[PDB]
């Protein structure tokens, strides 16, 4: 696998740079901190803002084509089941609607700083607040959808048999809903705490 | 306060962005080039009881 | 049959080689790499031609 | 600023928070997936086992619950305005790859039973009590990194 | 089996849909009790198959005429299927139909050895092991000619490479050699090809049950040589299909058996196989396990194994429905419950 | 080179404007060719429905619209002396319309096969075909949405 | 005119073809190199090292040194590389001279005549 | 080195100004053999419509005409003493163009491909495919007017 | 913070006490899976069985007690000051107890699902699979030494 | 710290001791996972043969009791404020020990599981097995041999 | 330390030394499974032949030798205060002495592997056999060869 | 250490003596493994071709002795204080002749099993066998051909 | 100042990699044409000394390698300047990387050639041709190698 070789040519490069480094006795010149502090928080708290809102989006058309493909692939013999099963569509797509908000209400956390405001305490928390929180929710929402997309699959498949297999098999796709529930209610507490730019 | 002269923070910062990018980009042109057409329902197969 | 020609041109390649190196030429010795010694090798060489005539007599009787 | 609290650890932190429960939410989501391939599986034979066989479903949500517990009760201390050392930092990061990575184990390992145990309840009843003492080791799997997750942001916070 | 859904969700709704048609149990003992063949069609009719045999009249129809019709519906259904497929699936039914590609080269170098006649082995050839170059390959009157028109240009190619050379088939005879180990190769590609080129689950539940198809085999090809002692061993340890629960340790055993109760004691070795042969007929108990297997195939939900399982078992499905048609038009309604079903 | 304003600063703005429609575009190139093999598929053998089941093409047309709107936009909002909050609020609107675009597209092109390869079957799919390309269009709406209040919030209180 | 399809194809490959044949000189020289400095580093790895010390020994030395060179020479050199030469300067015939004014293929010709074929075998 | 033309902004001009062609090319290629191999598998049978199912390769080239244009237009602003900023907006009009454009081929490749196979088999499919393949011609049209707006934004009021 | 005392000194610690946990529960998810997918697929025919076939699933449940052991004392013995030597040293233990686990899960998966097809097969095969299985276990053990003795070694003689 | 005593050298001997049991447990995992995969197909056939066939898991197990008398040796040899070159030369005795096991690991699982296969028919085969497997054996023992001669020139006449 | 002996200099001695057995360890390791898993195949038919076809493992225990040979010569030349030049020179030579072994141990376990299931039936294969693997384990020999002039080059007139 | 004799220095001089004989052996491995499963599988039916088909064996021989030919030469140039130049010239070589020796021995490889195999039946096939190796043996001694000149180049006039 | 110690690093891999990445695209060029002649030339013995050539115009792709490699050493030096280094590694790139895709090309043409040729002799100038067009891509490798070592030393200060 020539991609996999790569991988581990990589990896031996930087074993191999970071020996080297600390071998002459600068192994301290190579800091994750330092790197952390010179970068501009906004920089943390868009990629945030943006992958937050564009994994969530991701995860949720996965999760619809995946339940949208078998819905449709049981519909052909069983046309009544579309109209009992978009939920399954509605429950893959609020995901996408928990990154929206979240998105709009991160976008509130920001604003400019001043020269010396910039690199400041509360500066950078909010920075890394947005960053973390973000990638928490647009992460979660996105394996939210996953799990959703292949539960509304089966549902689908399921519904072609019967519809009471349907009503049971619904809770499945609602605790798998209820993950990204909580990846927005997690994401949302994390970021309560940092205050804007300002 | 001054980190690796060549690697300046707006370097890493440049690279770290470019890299998520094309991470984006790979994955997408691995989904993309992925596809394949559903050659049976194109091509006239001969077949007597197909048609 | 096959150490027949092999021979053949064996000895006239070690004959003049070694005429070569026993006339102490610059394109064979006098360099410092090189061996030096040229009538060691010389002789050799020869010893090298006269078993090579050895194995040509010890084929060719079986014609 | 005092050296054992620099700048930067809020993102050693966050990481650490957000890796537990995004990772957490993982491997809940692929237990339960597969745990829903099982049960959709097992439905059309037998549907009057469908309710029975729910419980890696919500034992998945139980390992979900763990792992906002664990997210939850690392995000609630960090703040701007606090003192917040680097060994808290690596403490919460510590907790979060705990969690996580030990809740995404408990998922996998509850999937793959609930997967199998379930396409093979329909044949014969008697297997639902080893399905869910397999389910209950698997789960307990993931209570371990949990008291581990817990008792690192107890001792990182002090 | 989160990607399976990008190029093949809506193929396999559509497998599970017509798995949702297949006749349960209940609708099988409707057809039993049927009292002549023209009420099993109007009982037949209130199932899935409806008024595809309508097309006929009540006094032309008969058991054959039932089994055509049943298999063509059967063979529309996966040609299209097929025809919406991408892909590895597309390579994966394409295999399937090499499978009975198999049968149809054979029996037509059947009818090349001895040149009597064509185009009724066309109509005979049934279509789903059928290929676009086969009317080509019909034409061809002398063996060697139809050896290298099926040596390229038709899929068969890595098998008749792979142990065949054109004058050996002479010699060979169509069902007991060279049937058997085209089936052999057969078997051990399609086996490499499930291991090369297929995603979990579908990986298990197809080397299980094509493991189970070598094992049948294997069972019927060491149960059908003890009555014709010119079959060799070493040959028959050629003839073997290499592959299932059997290989290694019982296929060599097997391979040197020379009578019934030899073929007993490395056959009952295995675990899932003690009183498979002793009590009743291989046939019924084959086609019970391979029920089985499908019925597991269709418990897996993301797994391109349920293109197998379903045609496996919609094939014994019709074969079900034909073994009653004939047990009521025969009249033998006695041995009419010998179908057998697991829905 | 301001400290607030560093010579590479327009990176990100640029980056963000050429991301908004590469992503859409490949999205939007992957709903379109997944959709027309379907319609190739599905009216070969029934070509009366060929006017009807092009719309999954419109809406992947529609996600190229969102990504070409958010880098227009940004292009208008692009200069040389901008602040790094500037250009990283473009990058940031174009990473998220690009990803949700791309998305879209994705969704719109698979359901939209899956779908129109069903209605070669079932004529009345098509209600749920149409309902559930809206259901995945809205998603690439949102994006665009998220990339508009960005960009209209990114020249707030630039220095 | 109606042949000018085939004029401008004739004229493009025309000049391209010359440079490409001119460029293709030069393996003239790289067979030069090849032969030479390859007979240089057999010459050196075997004869000298066949003297040796010069000794007793030395003369068995020098003896199987010259058979492994003699052996090398003749097989490796004059059989590989001397046909892949003689096969280079016969693409020289191949394409370099001969695309120049071979303007096509003929009828062979080839009269009713015995040839005492197949003495023995067939 | 002034500190808003840094020596190295040729890189960024540079690169761009090559993707441009280079990935309009990819896309273009791709689509022309997989076009072509459709072609050449469906002309075999009828011949008829040869110069009739020739299109998707026209507009394939199409996509790299915009990459021709794209780059020559970036050529004509790429200098020694250009700033930073005008270095990355070529750069970005650069990427877009040629993402979009070999987006836009892979989907006229499928597209056409798969119009040729069933368009041997109906008349009445060309017409979709006109339809689609335009669809999927267009993305690659307006990633020329993004490239085009950026170039445009890469010449005024540069320091 | 002395140099023999970092501020990031306490991040190799973090990380041993995570990768001690991590890595036995990974090793004891896939004993536990392999194992329960062997007794849920032997169990059907011979559900007599399954309390005895259940002990490979206890025994990989012994490597997580074994992970939860060593990331609790690890977890005792850091501190905001601690050592950097305390960090390798924990880092060691932890990484040790983890590998040394994860390989006898990996051995406890395998060897678990062939006895447990076995044991229905033979019912006096149990007693050797049970040997097989202790002699995996012992690995976990071998590692749990290392850490615990590592742990040990890791405060007593730092300043 | 000084030069040859920096405060990043218990570094490699920490992640030796570690490795030292870590490799030679995971070759030990793979040799008993093979060799029961082994024992649980034959012993299923001629259960009397489970005594004898048992060995190949027991050299396996001597494999990690290398790794435990390397690691402890190490540990044992561990400590703040050694020389660097200390470090070094455990983390030396630590992977060589730890991959020659690991490679005789390999090697005892693969041949136990042919041996096993084989000796389910010919029991004489038994001897050749086992010799075979010794020699797979002393592998490691020439790992744990280096190991230990590395060991002993870690300690003294060192600064 | 000095410039020409510092301190990290014992790193590739160290690595030297551990790699010198280690790869020739795997080398050992792969032959020897792989000619046991031939003779357990073809000598449960032929008994008679298991002490003739053992041979291929001998030579992989001899190639394990060759490593060992250089890890104790190695060994015997470590120090804290060692030049540089030594580290790499040791460093080449393990690793010289290694990848020959792997190398010649792959060979022998391939050719002894196809050897061993010839010649069961025919016998005069087994001449061919020593003569293939005398020439396939003399790259053993001519790595330890290497091995030997680098070490002992190692410590003459270096300071 | 001055400018142009680093410390350094003697690493591309030492890993290039090595990775010429690494990467020798491993060609000539190759070789010798997939001729000797060639004249195994041919030389079973025909034993009397033994002594004849063994050819590539001796051939990849000679490739190792290629490489050991140059690692020996290069060991004795490799010096203390050697110019960086120098250890760049003997890194190349090492280079130039292992990855060419390990290119030879890969097509002699394929080359003699294939017409190993195909001598089994056709007799005369021999010598084109005999020449294809010569061709593909004429790729590592152009190899010896550039380390070896490379070798004579490297000492000579250095400061 | 432009003469580092590091400028004949350069020099030295493009002089290595110009035998290396030759030698392996020639090697498989001989590898599968071997295989193929082989394969064919049992069933037809005779005609084993004209489906030879493949072998023969693959490795020239492997002299190619070795005369640039030879004329770039004979560029070398301990006080080149960092151009020159550059410049050869960038003529060994060039030679070596355009004779592996010509031995590739060559390879599996020949390949289909000696396939095509066990059947029919006609082919034989057919696959010439096409393996003409295949060697001459590692002709213009080699054009592009002696240019750039040619002002490798044009005006080196």
């Amino acid at each position: 696998s020539f991609s996999h070789f790569l991988y581990y040519l990589v990896l031996i490069v930087v074993i191999v740079y970071g020996l080297y480094k600390l071998f002459t006795g600068h192994g301290s010149d190579i800091n994750f901190g330092k790197f952390l502090l010179r970068t501009s928080p906004y920089m943390w708290a868009n990629l945030g803002i943006a992958l937050c809102v564009g994994l969530s989006v991701v995860g949720a058309a996965w999760g619809i084509f995946i339940t949208g493909s078998s819905m449709i692939g049981a519909g052909v013999r069983a046309p009544r089941i579309t109209t009992k099963n978009l939920i399954s569509i509605i429950f893959c797509e609020v995901v996408a609607i928990y990154g929206l908000i979240i998105a709009i209400v991160f976008s509130s956390k920001l604003t400019v700083a001043t020269a010396e405001n910039m690199y400041s305490k509360s500066n950078l928390y909010t920075g890394y607040s947005l960053f973390w929180a973000g990638i928490t929710v647009g992460a979660s929402n996105l394996i939210c959808g996953i799990a959703v997309g292949i539960t509304g699959a089966t549902a689908a498949i399921s519904d072609a048999a019967d519809s009471a297999l349907f009503v049971k098999i619904l809770v499945i796709e609602i605790f798998g809903s209820i993950l990204g529930l909580l990846g927005l209610i997690v994401g949302l507490l994390m970021a309560g705490k940092a205050s804007e730019f300002q | 306060d001054i980190l690796s002269s060549i690697w300046t923070e707006g370097l890493l910062m440049c690279l770290i962005v470019s890299a998520l990018l094309l991470f984006i980009l790979i994955v997408a042109l691995s989904w993309i080039s992925n596809l394949d057409i559903t050659y049976g329902a194109l091509e006239k197969s001969t077949n007597p009881i197909k048609k | 049959w096959c150490c027949t020609v092999l021979s053949a041109f064996g000895v006239v390649i070690l004959s003049v080689i070694a005429h070569l190196f026993n006339t102490n030429h610059e394109s064979f010795v006098g360099s410092i790499n090189d061996p030096e010694d040229g009538p060691a090798v010389a002789h050799t060489v020869y010893l090298a031609a006269l078993v090579y005539l050895v194995f040509f007599v010890f084929c060719g009787f079986q014609v | 600023s005092n050296i054992y609290a620099p700048l930067y650890a809020p993102f050693f932190g966050f990481a650490g928070c957000a890796a537990a429960m995004v990772l957490s939410c993982l491997g809940a989501a692929i237990g339960t997936a597969k745990s829903g391939i099982g049960i959709a599986g097992i439905g059309t034979f037998k549907p009057e086992l469908i309710m029975k066989s729910l419980i890696p479903v919500v034992m998945s949500g139980i390992l979900a619950i763990y792992g906002l517990v664990v997210a939850v009760l690392i995000a609630g201390n960090l703040s701007p305005t606090e003192d917040y050392t680097l060994f808290n930092g690596f403490m919460h990061l510590s907790c979060g790859l705990c969690v996580g990575f030990a809740c995404l184990s408990s998922g996998y390992a509850i999937g793959m039973v609930g997967d199998v145990g379930v396409r093979k309840y329909m044949h014969q009843p008697r297997l639902f009590v080893g399905i869910v003492l397999i389910l209950i080791f698997s789960e307990v799997l993931g209570l371990y990194g949990m008291i581990v997750a817990l008792i690192l942001n107890t001792r990182g916070s002090e | 089996g989160v990607y399976f859904n990008i190029d093949n969700g809506f193929i396999e709704g559509v497998v599970r849909g017509y798995r949702n048609g297949l006749l349960s149990n209940n609708q099988y003992i409707n057809l039993t009790q049927c009292d002549t063949l023209e009420d099993l069609k109007l009982q037949l009719s209130s199932t899935d198959y409806g008024n595809f045999l309508s097309s006929v009249s009540s006094e032309s129809l008969t058991t054959s005429l039932i089994q055509e019709y049943a298999s063509s519906k059967l063979y529309h259904e996966f040609n299209y299927i097929r025809d919406q497929s991408s892909g590895s699936t597309r390579k994966f039914m394409d295999y399937i139909t090499y499978g009975y590609m198999i049968d149809n080269v054979a029996l037509m170098i059947t009818g090349t050895i001895h040149d009597r006649d064509k185009g009724e082995i066309l109509q005979r050839c049934h279509p789903l092991g059928w290929f676009d170059t086969l009317p080509t390959l019909s034409v061809a009157t002398d063996l060697e000619s139809l050896y290298e028109t099926v040596l390229v240009d038709t899929p068969l190619a890595p098998y008749f490479k792979n142990c065949f050379d054109t004058a050996e088939e002479l010699d060979d005879m169509n069902i007991e050699i060279i049937r058997n180990k085209l089936y052999k190769a057969y078997l051990e590609d399609f086996y490499n090809f499930v291991t090369e080129e297929i995603p979990e689950p579908a990986k298990e539940c197809m080397q299980t049950l094509l493991g189970f198809e070598a094992d049948r085999r294997s069972i019927n090809i060491a149960l059908n040589s003890l009555q014709s002692s010119d079959i060799d061993p070493d040959l028959k340890s050629d003839l073997l299909p290499n592959i299932g629960k059997l290989y290694p340790l019982a296929t060599f055993h097997l391979a040197q058996a020379q009578d019934f109760e030899g073929v007993r004691a490395a056959l009952a070795n295995v675990y899932e196989y003690r009183g498979f042969l002793e009590t009743g007929n291989l046939e019924d108990h084959f086609y019970q396990l391979e029920m089985e297997l499908c019925r597991d195939a269709f418990t897996q939900q993301f797994a391109i194994s349920t293109v197998w399982a379903w045609m496996k078992s919609k094939e014994q499905e019709v074969r079900n429905i034909t073994w009653i048609a004939e047990c009521i038009a025969q009249n033998q309604r006695e041995r009419i419950n010998n179908y057998i079903s697991v829905y | 080179m301001t400290e607030l304003c560093p010579v590479y600063a327009p990176f990100f703005g640029a980056i963000g404007c050429a991301s908004a429609i590469i992503f859409t575009s490949l999205g939007a190139a992957y709903g379109t060719a997944k959709s027309g093999v379907g319609i190739c598929a599905t009216c070969v053998l029934r070509p009366d429905l060929l006017f009807k089941n092009i719309v999954p093409v419109i809406m992947a047309g529609i996600i190229a619209i969102y990504g070409l709107v958010v880098s227009v936009l940004v292009c208008y909002s692009l200069g040389q002396k901008q602040a790094l909050y500037t250009g990283f609020i473009q990058l940031g609107a174009g990473l998220s319309v690009g990803l949700s675009g791309l998305a879209a597209g994705f969704a719109i092109g698979i359901v939209g096969d899956a779908g129109v390869r069903g209605s070669s079957q079932q004529p009345r799919l098509f209600v749920g075909m149409i309902l559930i390309l809206i259901f995945a269009e809205v998603l690439g709406l949102y994006g665009l949405i998220v990339a508009l209040l960005l960009n209209s919030r990114a020249t707030q209180d630039v220095v | 005119g109606d042949i000018m399809i085939h004029q401008v194809i004739h004229t493009i490959e025309f000049c391209l073809n010359c440079v490409s044949h001119t460029a293709s000189y030069l393996r003239l020289w790289a067979l030069s190199l090849a032969h030479a400095q390859l007979s240089s580093v057999l010459w050196t790895m075997t004869i000298q090292i066949a003297f040796g010390f010069r000794g007793f020994v030395g003369v068995f030395m020098t003896v199987a040194l010259f058979a492994m060179w003699f052996a090398l020479t003749c097989a490796v050199l004059v059989l590989m590389e001397g046909t892949s030469a003689m096969l280079h300067s016969l693409r020289l015939h191949w394409v370099e001279s001969m695309s120049k004014f071979f303007v096509g293929e003929g009828l062979p010709y080839e009269p009713f005549a015995f040839e005492y074929k197949d003495m023995e075998v067939a």
